């Protein structure tokens, strides 16, 4: 129960010790108004069956508070329970985000997509659900067993053995299955991420035949799924037979005691009547931990991921802040060395681009440049060297100052679901319509606006896939020319829009009237025409630099690139 | 909908009802022996005669539970066999479906039809028809035995009975509609996941976590669980307080204490009220909190069904080589807004075709159609003669290859993203296919060489995956490839380089080429341009040029 409480808010454990109290709380009275029975009926059966009037209003008086005190624990279950939600996923809301890029591998983003996915009511109630019955019913035969040491010790010391039973027959039954639920919680995740696979990547899937279920990587996903819950639904069999024969043995226990106290004239048949009554209640938890036991490992399981993604390493991020109000900065590289793993992708890297102008970085596949704009924009950190926005280490940069500095056009544009409006408003929710329009002007998002029937108010599919290729990269110009950063960084903005839309985009990301450092990564030579400043990356190194004229004129690697 | 899709449990689940009466019985039978037995003793009844009874009856106390453990043992089998068939059924289904039901849908919502509404079913499997089994036999027989017993205890018996009832109906009718809407809130929040997952570098840069959608539709889901769990969780609490055997033995005590100490009932008598009355209670609570279930087990089986009942890809019964031939063809993606109107056009072997023009004009959906991915709204499309749409999944992708404009790379290595077409290929035909797509030599840097996955976040860059998706059709190997907008991301170089490859692999092959530098279709032995879903102006470059039409103004925007 270590990791439940690790994640409650440190502004919520009062309420946790209030409902631990009442938890123990409940359980007494439970115990207590089990056992007064006892008592009751001795009093009821006995000749002047007045005497059970007191018994009768204890009782009435531990059932009261039993009410009241159920119901301020299921209140208070039920608040931690929404209350650990809320806080949970809103910090790995805020987390994610400044989580490193590395950090999401195909096994960590489902970890991630999981614990996001645990934000349904299965979580939320988790308290009232899972930890109060839990509780409730393992610890009640023990207080009924305290309980009845008041009426004949050695009864209580039979059920208190019983209770020794069940608790050991909790641990086997959890040592069990955990192997089993493990794996089958594994291959459930990989079966929901080869699922969300499946959806996603339906048209080469179809092209390649790898669809139907005996041919594609979701069926064997499924069929692993199947297996391992059929194993862990095996292995869950000697669980619950453990659990039978725990609840053997305290019936045995529990009935050969009674049996033997009354033989021996040390409890008197009525007692033993009532006995019948205590015995069938302290019997009632065995059932319900045999049924709820189960649910402990998919709950550990869930309550792991989510855990694992707060403990998620997050980039630096200092306090500085640009000097200059809204001035377009000077970004350089001083020996910035970066590599993705082991694989050295730039070793050092130096440049200065002058404030306000516009570079283009050029140069062949794998060369090194979207990295370059990710370290420009953050996305990135070196390894070793500073990136400096207007003298500034990026690293120290306040992220929430970091993030204004820059607007970014990524290689491959992803546009969220929803309309179309929508997408282009995410460089500035709050910008005005004629900010809005100039935008979509310049990036000639307006030219989906006559043709397309929606308008701007038309939906786009999961990423832009209900839009083409060009128009949602138009869709995702517009929304970084919508935001006013200094900084704007243009990688493969042209790659699919053909030659007019090519021509005006560029031109309009030219003509931008706001003053930018514009840095552009192109493979056509028509995308840098207005370029003042050429660096040509190639396998991590700047080569060749300069101006388009001059670089065409030396017959460097620029023109043999553009030959 | 859903009685249709679980009539193959109908028996299993009848056994189980019936099962569960002899079960609960079961339960019940140990406490009427003891009743009886416990009456004789107070009789004054020799022991003699009570002894193999007493005995048989004090080990037969929860008989019944263990039954009951071992049918839920076997209907959870029942349950995971049938959701592993349904799933199965789901994935064969959508694998034949338009991809029009997959773009409108999304990748969240099909996780969910497939994981969480096949999830959904197990308590109407696993539980609903054991705890209506139950809750109808146990309660009725218990208040039957104990009314003509004693009618007078039995009455205020009957008081938490009602208030349960009450409880139940109003808890009932207040969730009915919350968990109506709550699979949509479900979707939408996996949705949003995802797009929150997946477009990390938009929110990143633009926004961050504040700005984000996805937060905005987290608390909104947030205060959707509140508002559906505060009344339903205090509902089923009240309910348990009801129901409790503590409950039940308080008022069976109330109504019989002043019963017993006046000269009106027998102490004797209150037996069986002390020793059935508190057993029936947790047999309704069942069936209080599995309503809940039956109600997302029923809306998920008709989700599902639907699901299975929808139009698909069928294969007609109509019934040179290297051919394709496009006649009159029509598309619409939705009603009535088309995006291809009434375009002729046939692609020979041997032969390039370049389909040029202004994006958003339909080249991608194009290509689609000759794929099959959607059908012809009119008009048809045929390859070797034989009509797409009386071609099976197998005659016809083994005919076609196609490079989409989206490189969707899957998760596994690179070895497996190449030759995902045909996976049983030689590593060597996955080199010469890397090689032609000039890839092997950017595998042969990679750290574990040709195995190393291709994972979310553990990508390449754009034009690699690119040639990661040439390399792919170049293994597929088909009479026919289609490119979508392929070497874009390429640069000159490698763009030269694969685009000899595929010209040195398509010699005698047929060749359609969907490309916005038209520097790069200057060769097409027939350019079509494609202006608004239709074609304007078909020929070679030259004559395209001299025409003065689209295509020259295409060409003088680009240098
Ligand atoms: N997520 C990643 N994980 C590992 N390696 C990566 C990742 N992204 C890129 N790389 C590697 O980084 C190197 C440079 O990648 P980068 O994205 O900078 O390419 P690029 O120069 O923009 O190429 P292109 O012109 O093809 O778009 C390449 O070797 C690529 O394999
Ligand atoms: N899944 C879809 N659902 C609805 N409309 C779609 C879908 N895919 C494409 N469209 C619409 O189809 C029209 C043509 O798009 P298409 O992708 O076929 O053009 P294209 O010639 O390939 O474009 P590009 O040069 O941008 O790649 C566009 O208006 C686009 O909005
Ligand atoms: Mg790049
Ligand atoms: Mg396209």
């Amino acid at each position: 129960i270590r990791t439940l409480l690790r994640l409650v808010p440190a502004e919520k454990r009062g309420a946790v010790a209030g409902y631990a109290v009442l938890t123990l709380l409940s359980v007494l009275l439970r115990a207590v108004g089990a056992v007064l029975l006892i008592p009751l009926l001795a009093a009821l059966f006995s000749d002047t069956p007045s005497d059970a009037w007191l018994w009768l209003g204890w009782l009435t008086a531990v059932t009261l508070a039993g009410w009241v005190t159920d119901t301020n624990t299921a209140r208070l279950g039920f608040d931690l329970g929404f209350a650990v939600l809320s806080r949970t996923q809103h910090d790995m809301a805020d987390r994610l985000p400044n989580v490193a890029m590395s950090w999401f591998t195909p096994d960590n983003t489902a970890t991630a997509r999981q614990a996001i996915a645990a934000t349904g009511p299965e979580l939320a109630g988790l308290v009232v659900n899972l930890l109060t019955p839990l509780i409730g019913a393992a610890l009640l035969p023990a207080a009924i067993g305290v309980a009845l040491l008041f009426v004949s010790v050695p009864l209580g010391l039979a059920a208190l053995a019983g209770v020794a039973v069940l608790f050991g027959a909790l641990a086997l039954s959890g040592r069990l299955s955990r192997a089993a639920d493990k794996v089958a919680g594994e291959t459930n995740s990989a079966f929901t991420e080869r699922i969300i696979e499946f959806a996603r990547t339906q048209q080469a899937l179809r092209a390649a035949r790898r669809v139907e279920p005996a041919r594609s990587q979701v069926g064997s996903a499924l069929a692993a799924q199947h297996g391992a819950g059929l194993r862990l639904l095996t292995m869950q069999i000697p669980g619950q037979v453990l659990f039978s024969l725990a609840g053997r043995v305290a019936l045995i226990g529990f009935a050969g005691m009674a049996v033997w106290l009354t033989v021996r004239g040390q409890l008197g048949v009525p007692e033993a009547i009532a006995l019948i009554v205590v015995l069938v209640r302290y019997l009632e938890p065995f059932a319900a931990i045999a049924d709820l036991a189960p649910a402990l490992e998919t709950t550990r399981a869930t309550l792991n991921r989510i855990q694992a993604v707060l403990d998620a390493p997050t980039l630096p991020a200092g306090r500085r802040r640009l000097d200059r109000t809204g001035a377009a900065p000077s970004i350089e590289f001083d020996d910035v060395r970066f590599s993705y793993g082991d694989e050295v992708v730039l070793d050092g890297v130096s440049f200065t681009l002058r404030p306000g102008n516009t570079t283009a970085i050029v140069g062949p596949s794998g060369s090194g440049k979207t990295t370059i704009l990710s370290l420009i924009a953050g996305l990135q950190q070196p390894a070793s060297g500073r990136v400096l926005l207007d003298g500034v280490d990026v690293t120290t940069l306040d992220p929430e100052a970091r993030r204004a500095a820059v607007s970014v056009v990524f290689q491959h544009p992803y546009l969220f679901d929803g309309t179309l409006r929508d997408n282009v408003l995410v460089g500035d929710p709050e910008a005005d319509p004629d900010d809005v329009t100039a935008a979509m002007r310049l990036a000639r998002v307006d030219e989906l606006l006559d043709r397309l029937p929606d308008g701007d108010a038309t939906v786009v599919g999961e990423g832009g896939t209900a839009l083409s290729g060009g128009e949602r990269q138009r869709v995702s110009i517009a929304r970084a020319l919508l935001k006013p950063a200094p900084v704007l960084l243009v990688d493969q903005a042209t790659s699919a829009l053909d030659n007019a839309n090519e021509a005006a985009v560029v031109d309009a990301l030219t003509a931008d009237p706001r003053p930018r450092t514009r840095v552009i990564v192109a493979h056509r030579l028509a995308s840098i025409r207005h370029a003042d400043r050429v660096l040509f990356v190639e396998a991590g190194r700047v080569v060749e630099d300069g101006a388009i004229d001059e670089l065409l004129a030396a017959g460097g690697r620029f023109a043999q690139f553009w030959a | 909908a859903g009685s249709r899709l679980l009539a193959p449990l109908k028996k299993p689940l009848i056994v189980s009802g019936v099962l569960q009466a002899l079960i609960t019985l079961i339960e019940l039978a140990p406490f009427v022996l003891l009743v009886e037995l416990a009456r004789l003793l107070l009789g004054g009844a020799e022991a003699e005669r009570l002894w193999t009874l007493g005995l048989t009856a004090v080990s037969l106390i929860g008989l019944g539970a263990v039954l009951a453990a071992a049918m839920t043992l076997w209907l959870h089998r029942v349950d995971a066999r049938f959701a592993h068939e349904l799933r199965g059924r789901l994935l064969t289904k959508l694998s034949r479906l338009p991809l029009g039901w997959f773009t409108r849908r999304g990748s969240a919502s099909t996780k969910q039809l497939v994981q969480d509404d096949t999830l959904a079913l197990h308590y109407l499997i696993t539980h609903a028809i054991p705890d209506a089994v139950a809750a109808v036999v146990a309660p009725v027989a218990v208040l039957v035995y104990l009314f003509v017993a004693d009618w007078r205890v039995a009455l205020v018996l009957f008081i938490p009975v009602l208030v349960y009832l009450v409880l139940m109906s109003v808890m009932t009718i207040q969730s009915g509609s919350k968990i109506a809407q709550a699979p949509r809130w479900a979707e939408r929040m996996g949705g949003e996941a995802g797009a929150f997952l997946e477009g990390q570098p938009v929110i990143r840069i633009f926004g961050g976590a504040a700005a984000s959608r996805f937060r905005r539709r987290l608390d909104d889901y947030i205060d959707f669980l509140v508002s559906w769990q505060r009344p339903f969780v205090g509902k089923k609490t009240l309910m348990d307080l009801v129901t409790r055997p503590a409950t039940f033995l308080w008022i069976i005590l109330v109504a019989g204490v002043p019963l017993v100490v006046t000269g009106r009932m027998d102490p004797v008598n209150l037996l069986p009220f002390l020793l059935l009355g508190t057993t029936f209670g947790a047999r309704l609570l069942g069936i209080g909190y599995g309503l809940s279930g039956i109600q997302t087990g029923m809306l998920a089986a008709r989700r599902i069904q639907t699901v299975l009942d929808e139009p698909e890809l069928v294969v007609r019964d109509r019934t040179r080589p290297g051919t394709v031939e496009l006649d009159r063809v029509s598309f619409e993606y939705r009603p009535g807004v088309p995006v291809i109107r009434d375009v002729t056009l046939t692609l020979r072997p041997g032969t390039v075709t370049a389909l040029v023009g202004p994006s958003g004009s339909g080249k991608s959906t194009l290509a689609a159609l000759v794929a099959r991915f959607h059908d012809v709204t009119q008009g048809a499309i045929r390859v070797d003669g034989r009509d797409i749409r009386t071609l099976t999944a197998d005659e016809l992708y083994r005919r076609v290859g196609f490079v989409l404009q989206d490189a969707q790379l899957v998760h596994g290595s690179v070895a497996e993203n190449i030759a995902l077409a045909e996976p049983d290929a030689g590593l060597e035909r996955i080199r010469t296919a890397a090689r032609d797509a000039q890839i092997h030599d950017r595998i042969t840097r990679m750290p574990d060489g040709y195995d190393s996955v291709l994972g979310a976040g553990s990508a390449l860059s754009g034009g690699e995956r690119q040639r990661v998706t040439i390399a792919r059709a170049i293994l597929a190997d088909t009479p026919v490839l289609v490119l979508d907008q392929a070497t874009a991301f390429a640069d000159p170089e490698s763009e030269y380089l694969v685009q000899q490859a595929i010209n040195r692999l398509t010699r005698d092959r047929t060749v359609l080429v969907i490309a916005h530098r038209l520097h790069t279709i200057t060769h097409a032995d027939q350019i079509v341009v494609l202006d608004d879903g239709r074609i304007v102006e078909v020929g070679t470059h030259d004559e395209l040029l001299a025409a003065g039409g689209r295509y020259r103004g295409l060409w003088d925007s680009g240098r």
